[PDB]
């Protein structure tokens, strides 16, 4: 998967 | 992100504009 998945908040 | 964001939206938009066209 991606190395830096985006997140909420 | 914006490209991946709208690209995720558009990919299912068709299933909601083209399938719904068949009274769905």
């Amino acid at each position: 998967g991606p190395s830096q998945p985006t997140y909420p908040g | 992100p914006v490209e991946d964001l709208i690209r995720f939206y558009n990919d299912l938009q068709q299933y909601l504009n083209v399938v719904t066209r068949h009274r769905y």
